[PDB]
């Protein structure tokens, strides 16, 4: 079908963000690898494939509505010198790919594209309930724990 | 994540009412294995588990965005003293959730609250699911009488 | 059988006990998942429905008894902030709700409710049991430290 | 193979019927899952997808004899208020088609069609089948009642 | 559930769509059989499935509503004589149908009837997918050529 | 029992038409299998079988009705020499065995015989629709896909 | 340990490599699944998850070495709008890879890097045996078959 011109550009920056994502969390968890912390490497190697999966249904979106997915484009990456900091470049990037999926959401209901809503309606349902949530999680074991007793889990 | 205060409020009101029916859920639940009707029991047990995880989510979703899930206060029971009358307590505590279920909604969506609306959508066609099962009943009672009704559940299976 | 009307007040304050003890049992059950502490979330969620089984059973003698089980009324909940404060309410409750299960035993015995005297004391052990496993916790936290203690309730299992 | 243009009129106009007997037995089956009559329910469904293979083997065979199946035109459908109305619209509906499937099997034998006519055959004692099914439930209405009748439709099996 | 008046005459509406689409599709997937084109077959019969369970889904939501499913109308079906026009005309009946679905998911949003909506956004998630095949069908004509195509249809798998 | 007389020669009829059947079924299967066509090989090899199946019912049924069965007596044959003649051919043949069928089947009603009846009814009933409905269906697909993209399924 | 600088860039120049070939091969395998072309779809996304397998490695390289492994640069995606196109442009950057890791593979053996070597050599066993053997065939196949009979093929 046609879809709406604004729906396709939303979807194709939300692409944009999914392939940026992909991207950090690769390199994160190579470097998570890379220490050692074997635990850290296999969630975020997880959450770059649930990224990949995400842009897949993304782009067979775009082409369903007869555009043209951009995946030559990328976001800055945000990478992590230490865990802490990985983790909080991680958080900080899902708050900004649910926010930009919200603002997605409520175009796609202003224009009647239902079914693209639902599509995004699952992504917003992973980055939230799969990755953001897991994250504070992380962050909040972190305080608790201690960064040397959390990273021992991790291992 | 830090949720809307209004959707926070919305979904703590949707919790309590999901506990008073639990408990009324499970009061009727007992009150019928306590006559001999097991297949009432047994529904009415199924549905105060379901309004269980309904509860459950509900507390999750309160505290993923950060706010205080409120189990201290219920609402007030409708306890009804035969099987009629159970049904129609059931009946117009489904009804006043639904609709309490759909204001919520209305305002999640309002909020650009979509997860919350999720859920709170699958609370509502569980217990719109009820609601059927609940008027299917009341028109079987009207249809077969009470006494051939309730001798259809004695038996639970 | 008529049951008699001391037994089934306790038996009914027994019930508000356990029920109270359900709901702050799984809202603490889920703050500790929402902080990824997922063994004390187990042990407290297995908590709540075990006093969910004890309150059930409260309500089935009530009702055999001839009375109305109270399940409006629920008791102030403690409610902690952080893991040591959430076990330590955890601990006043159940020592409470003890001594309120003895002196419905006393009771029992005295009226010659001997049935009602057995399923109070099989809710004594449960509850026993469970205080025993809080002060094992309240040890744990004083050997290892409350961040190695912690760190040990990370995973489920 | 070129069929008779009769040949194929009376299989279109049989085919209407069976597509409006679809169309009433599957609403009658879904009114009455609405009231909860759950074995009425499973009896008319099974007889709306039986009516279902019923118009596929018609279609099939006019497309074979190279005319044009008719989907198009339906037939006025009677659609019950309560179980007994609704047994009694099907019952009418059944005559109606029996006549018509009576007829039409005249006819192919009149054309030597006789692969449409074993195709006939089989409706016809489909449809006698359910004729018959439709007998038992009114002599079972006239022997126990309605009410009762009803009540051993409440369970599905 | 009384439901409201608008949303049972657009539910109605895409009944009496989704009846047309049944009717339709098994024509086509005979008219498909009875030329050999087996994988066409399969597709359009699985896919008049599809519209049989979207249909049966909107009989038993028009009736918890307390309305009245008409599945006396029918819409005019679009038959084509070869497999590119049966293509086509597949294909404007689901931009129609997909139409409607929209405007009642639009209305059913409007009053608040949310189960309704999640209902539609079932039907209209099939319809699309259902959509999305009949354009790679097109561009498979055009890529492969009309009679590459069809010989890629005359083996069911 | 004692069959009708008329009976039995439409019998006879009938158990010749299906020899003759068999032999040009079997020499077009040999003739696809000579040219790499295994499946239409394997498909008139197969309806070579039930022709035999076809003939043996009626030789048990003319020698139950104490009649003599001609095995001996053979129609003229129409062998093809492309794959579209035999198809021809076979459809050619298949409809004059299911149009003399549908005369002894009258007969046979008018005679009384209604167990020979429903032995050619199931007869009338696998000739138009086992193989009368395929030749029709594979003619219909060569005017589709035109003749070597249906040869080529044929392999 | 600490690998030689020049590996290092040459590791991480094959590293933007391996994720251009991911992104090309991601968007051109949902643009063959747009077309119902399935066949195409699935080998292709197979091969976009071998470069990401291959970006793995050299990711993992890199860090080990102790450099830091560039995800974010990536090169000129050429995305094709037919069939042959989206073949010819894949088979065009195939063959960049290949050379690419051909020079990468002579620094790697005069800078005594030899494990860098090997896992190189193990990518451009892939690059070669794997892909662009199989996009030669498949434009041979063209060539022999013709246009819309090779697409017949992979629907
Ligand atoms: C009067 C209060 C309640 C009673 C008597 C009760 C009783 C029960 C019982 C007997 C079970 C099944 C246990 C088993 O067989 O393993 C159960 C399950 C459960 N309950 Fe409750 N319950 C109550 C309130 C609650 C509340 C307030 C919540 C949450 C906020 C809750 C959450 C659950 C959950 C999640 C389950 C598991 C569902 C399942 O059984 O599959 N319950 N309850
Ligand atoms: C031209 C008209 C129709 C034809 C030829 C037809 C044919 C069929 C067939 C052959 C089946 C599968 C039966 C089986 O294998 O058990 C089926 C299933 C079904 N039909 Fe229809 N049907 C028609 C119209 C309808 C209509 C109008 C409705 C409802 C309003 C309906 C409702 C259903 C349902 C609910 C099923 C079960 C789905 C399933 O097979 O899993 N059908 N139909
Ligand atoms: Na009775
Ligand atoms: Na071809």
């Amino acid at each position: 079908m046609k879809g709406d011109k604004d729906v396709i550009d939303a979807l194709n920056r939300l692409l944009t963000g999914e392939l940026s994502a992909m991207d950090q969390y690769f390199v994160h968890a190579h470097m998570y690898e890379d220490w050692g912390l074997n635990e850290l490497y296999e969630r975020i190697a997880h959450e770059s494939d649930d990224e990949k999966g995400h842009a897949a249904k993304l782009v067979q979106r775009i082409l369903f509505l007869e555009g043209v997915p951009n995946v030559a484009a990328r976001e800055a990456l945000n990478i992590g010198s230490n865990v802490e900091e990985m983790l909080r470049n991680d958080l900080a990037y899902e708050y900004k790919v649910a926010d930009d999926l919200r603002k997605v959401i409520a175009l796609c209901e202003q224009k009647k594209d239902y079914q693209t809503r639902e599509i995004l309606e699952v992504l917003l349902d992973d980055t939230e309930s799969d990755h953001m949530y897991w994250l504070e999680k992380q962050l909040g074991l972190i305080d608790r724990i201690g960064l040397a007793n959390y990273l021992q889990t991790k291992m | 994540m830090k949720g809307h205060p209004k959707v926070v409020g919305q979904l703590n009101r949707v919790l309590t009412c999901e506990l008073t029916a639990i408990n009324q859920y499970f009061l009727h639940a007992r009150m019928f294995k306590h006559w001999g009707l097991e297949k009432l029991n047994h529904v009415e047990y199924k549905k105060s588990i379901e309004d269980m995880k309904h509860a459950d989510k509900l507390i999750e979703r309160v505290l993923f965005l950060e706010g205080l899930p409120n189990l201290q206060q219920l609402e007030k029971l409708r306890i009804g003293e035969h099987a009629q009358e159970m049904l129609d307590c059931d009946l117009a505590m489904v009804q006043e959730q639904l609709t309490l279920l759909r204001d919520a909604i209305t305002l999640c969506e309002a909020e650009q609250d979509y997860v919350s609306r999720d859920l709170l959508e699958d609370i509502l066609e569980d217990e719109e699911e009820h609601l059927d099962w609940l008027e299917s009943q009341r028109e079987l009672i009207g249809l077969t009488g009470i006494q051939n009704y309730l001798q259809s559940q004695i038996s639970e299976s």
